[PDB]
């Protein structure tokens, strides 16, 4: 899929909750000193916008791929896709934002997990978690395509269950 | 360039056009003043 | 409190310019960075100096405790008593300053661990010691510690 | 030019005595806005801003502080140029045919250019208010026959995405039946921030004299205007009748934010300067015109149809 | 200055093209003073003077003369800073993006810093007024993750020691049953001896549209008016529909001497010096907005909420 | 000192902010004066 | 020189011919790297092309 998605007949129709949009700005609330890097991204294997991505290099340049907490780079939080370059926040940095999630049934102060997809899941899973990530906001659906807001702050000392 | 305006000479069909349609919009102007509910 | 207003009759001696910065009033960090990120947010109890928790529950957004553990969110630096908000140094950013201790058995060289009243006390790992703990009053102590993260 | 042309000049002198269009009526003033366009296709974009978070407290020092996001819309809209021919006496031979006080030949129904173009214009222009009116192009009062347009090319009465309700044939003539349809399609209406507004009301002449009937002292004009004012802040309601329509009734805000018109400036008539001459007195001439322009968000018209069988 | 600032340069050409807050609406000329202060508390002193006793008859000798007392009251008044962060192009990479009828990129939702200035303030803006309404900061349509804010801030909504009438969840629907909540809030209303003056009425869509019922030829938003101009001296009675308030009632007087707003001069949205910049073409901007500075006296407003569970 | 005027050139930004909230005031009050309720 | 660090003139001036050998080598051959093997190539866009692809 894509962000920016059209030519419409007619134009679609107060202040609050109009920022459940797919390409809404990634960041609730962003601050300079924040690290952010450009990396290539496979454009037929898996679209890694508002996804957790993980760094591999090829023989030829280093790629992002989706992937899970375990092997975990950074957060992908924009996509040019004229270029096909991916825009990624590095672990160490935190985050607080609109991410990507495969339950459409999520509520506020849960403990989600990354899945290989990168997708957000419920930590309840049973792979143990890693990083500490926490539901902010409960799951929404854009129609389909399912958005949460989260809080991500580096690693788990110990992995939980 | 207006065709309202006396002291307008057209040059040639284009100006000409352009004038018509600078004349209907004034007049659409003036119906909305003198316009009334 | 972090700054007790409180009137005096007389002005207090302060010529020496050593012994003269470990105090309970001394926000910040003793070495700060200009790309250090900060963070303000609302706060209940008093978390000065000490590890905050992110405590999510009319419904109001997530605000801040004094807590460790695998809750540790931060650490709070500096507090505003009039806003009740305090500013937070994420852990995902190195510290250097004076923390609140549990007791005095901390000493150099000593990995210490924020405890469920964010407190630090002797062993995850989060900071290491760099000097001993001192008595600032009655039983509060403060340590210089230099936060790393967690192990 | 004028020295050349003798028909422009014809036109430049007449242009005052054609009528003002009756659309004008249906649009706010700062509804209407013309564009540079005669055939073609022309893309607008809408952009908006949104609160990503709760405003962040500004106290002691701090770096992270919240974002105000933006998104973009695209509406693309279709224009397309018509033409007419007409028949006139050539400029020449006027002399010939200058009567008593009337010029042209009654018995071949021959006119000057002048009075050609004026009654041509006329009609055209009523043309175009059907067009806007109702979306279609037809000069048969059954409304078949109609040519085909394309698309993003829509009227006040066929524009998508907005709320249609429907009368059941059954209840042609109750006008509780109908009202009780105007309340639902009316609560199903969609302001947003935008319904301190006034509103517009255009009926066929079949519902008009229903509506001055008496509520079952009170007129259910009277039961509907007050209706509209408890969604519009109780502002200006204004009730037209036109003979376009056929059972239908139609209510819209008239606020620039809601609904735009954006014409060709080319749309009103024009005359064309090519002229068919011969060995004869008679001449032609072609006249040329642009439809298209309509702009609406989705669900803020209000489309009632009463179904006769 | 405007020599060296660009975006101060963008900022005051444009400045003219936001909106007037529709808070205004709610207000009387008279009732809006500004303040200096950006963040921190205000302390208001109110003087009195009142009689002792009697007065004195000048006649003959007398040195014993009835006497004139004063009293005052201090009010604190708390405000509170909050600032937005927002990005866009940079001054030197407009002309690359500047298209067709356009200036974007409308795949990177990025504009010029003239536009999206425009674009949000307007979204503050809106913020504020329903902070004034409502007393409370929450951009969630459940009107959840409410900011936690200082005390002494009090909008019309939340405002303490006012009168407030709440209306069963079994009689939601009977008009009734509201009016007579109405009348007992107003018979309990103290306007004392500045009960001449006009009086506003706030309720949210869904009871404008109770109002217009027939009254159980008459309307029940006549007979509620007529009510208020039983106790307001028969002055001016405003009625307003606000889609900010959900199953609300709100009345409240317009007379400066029993309700002042007193807002920071700086608390419509206002630039800030600082502009974030690196090598690429974006950049981002702070806007700074002050909340605060509602008062009030004590039971002049009637809080009517009629519970839906 | 209001952004109205064209005489009016800021000399730095603490002129330009109080310009600024001149500008609101002015029209808060050009709002109340056309206002007819 | 212990550092190696350069007044602003030489640096640009050195940073400034690098670049433009590395122009000069993506016009004759079409790929952009800054290997002797040629591998580890910067990916570009379609419709990029040099003399040699």
């Amino acid at each position: 899929y894509s962000k920016s998605m059209i030519e419409n007949k007619v134009f679609s129709s107060c202040f609050k909750s109009k920022n459940e949009r797919v390409d809404a700005y990634s960041f609730a609330c962003s601050s300079y000193t924040d690290k952010i890097e450009e990396y290539l991204y496979d454009p037929a294997n898996s679209f890694p916008y508002k996804r957790g991505v993980k760094l591999v290099p090829k023989e030829n340049s280093i790629y992002v791929e989706v992937g899970a907490d375990t092997d975990m780079y950074g957060i992908c939080v924009d996509v040019c896709e004229f270029s096909c370059t991916a825009y990624v926040l590095p672990i160490t940095n935190n985050f607080e934002g609109y991410l990507v999630t495969r339950n459409p049934s999520i509520k506020i102060g849960e403990i989600l997990d990354i899945n290989n997809n990168g997708v957000i899941i419920k930590a309840g899973g049973g792979p143990p978690t890693a990083i500490n990530i926490y539901a902010l906001s409960d799951s929404f659906t854009i129609n389909s395509i399912n958005l949460i807001k989260v809080a991500i702050f580096g690693n788990r000392g110990l992995e939980k269950t | 360039a207006s065709l309202l305006d006396s002291n307008f000479v057209p040059i040639n069909f284009t100006e000409f056009v352009q004038a018509i349609s600078n004349t209907y919009k004034q007049r659409r102007i003036q119906f909305y003043e003198n316009l009334k509910r | 409190m972090k700054n007790p207003q409180h009137d005096a009759s007389l002005l207090s001696n302060s010529n020496e310019f050593r012994d003269k910065n470990v105090e309970f009033f001394a926000s910040g960090g003793t070495r700060t960075s200009k790309f250090d990120k900060l963070e303000n947010h609302p706060f209940l109890g008093y978390p000065y100096k000490r590890g905050v928790k992110r405590v999510i529950q009319s419904h109001y957004e997530p605000h801040v405790e004094a807590g460790g553990g695998e809750d540790l969110y931060g650490i709070c630096i500096d507090i505003d008593e009039f806003s009740k908000t305090a500013t937070i140094v994420p852990i995902t950013n190195n510290f250097e300053g004076y923390l609140v201790a549990k007791d005095s058995t901390v000493k150099v060289k000593d990995k210490l661990i924020f405890n469920k009243d964010g407190a630090l006390e002797k062993v995850t790992i989060n900071a290491t010691a760099l000097t001993d703990a001192k008595q600032i009053s009655n039983e509060v102590y403060l340590v210089k510690v230099a936060v790393f993260g967690n192990k | 030019l004028f020295d050349e042309n003798y028909y422009a000049k014809a036109v430049a002198n007449i242009i005052g005595e054609v009528k003002d269009p009756i659309m004008y009526k249906w649009f706010s003033p700062d509804q209407i806005e013309d564009v540079d366009l005669q055939m073609g296709y022309q893309k607008t974009v809408k952009w908006d801003a949104f609160l990503n978070a709760n405003p962040t407290t500004i106290a002691n020092e701090v770096n992270t502080i919240s974002t105000i996001g933006f998104s973009s819309e695209v509406v693309r809209l279709n224009y397309l140029k018509l033409q007419y021919k007409f028949r006139h006496l050539k400029q020449t031979s006027e002399k010939f045919y200058t009567s008593d006080s009337y010029i042209g030949d009654i018995n071949n129904n021959l006119l000057p250019f002048a009075q050609a173009y004026k009654l041509a214009s006329s009609e055209i222009i009523k043309l175009i208010n059907h067009f806007v009116l109702t979306g279609t192009v037809s000069i048969q009062k059954d409304g078949k026959n109609q040519k085909r347009l394309l698309p993003n090319m829509y009227g006040l009465l066929n524009m998508p995405e907005q709320i249609k309700e429907e009368v059941a044939s059954g209840d042609k003539d109750k006008m509780d039946k109908i009202f009780e349809k105007i309340e639902a399609g009316l609560s199903k209406l969609e302001l947003g921030d935008e319904f301190s507004t006034p509103m517009m009301v255009i009926v066929d002449p079949a519902t008009s004299l229903k509506l001055v009937k008496p509520y079952a002292c009170e007129k259910w004009e009277d039961v509907l205007i007050q209706t509209i004012k408890a969604i519009n802040n109780r502002e200006d309601v204004y009730i037209e009748t036109s003979n376009l329509l056929k059972h239908k009734i139609l209510i819209y805000p008239l606020n620039s934010e809601l609904i735009k018109f954006k014409p060709s400036k080319y749309m009103l008539p024009t005359p064309n300067e090519q002229v068919d001459k011969d060995s004869t007195d008679v001449a032609h001439s072609y006249i040329d015109f642009v439809l298209g322009g309509l702009l609406a968000t989705r669900k803020t018209i209000l489309q009632v149809n009463i179904k006769q069988s």
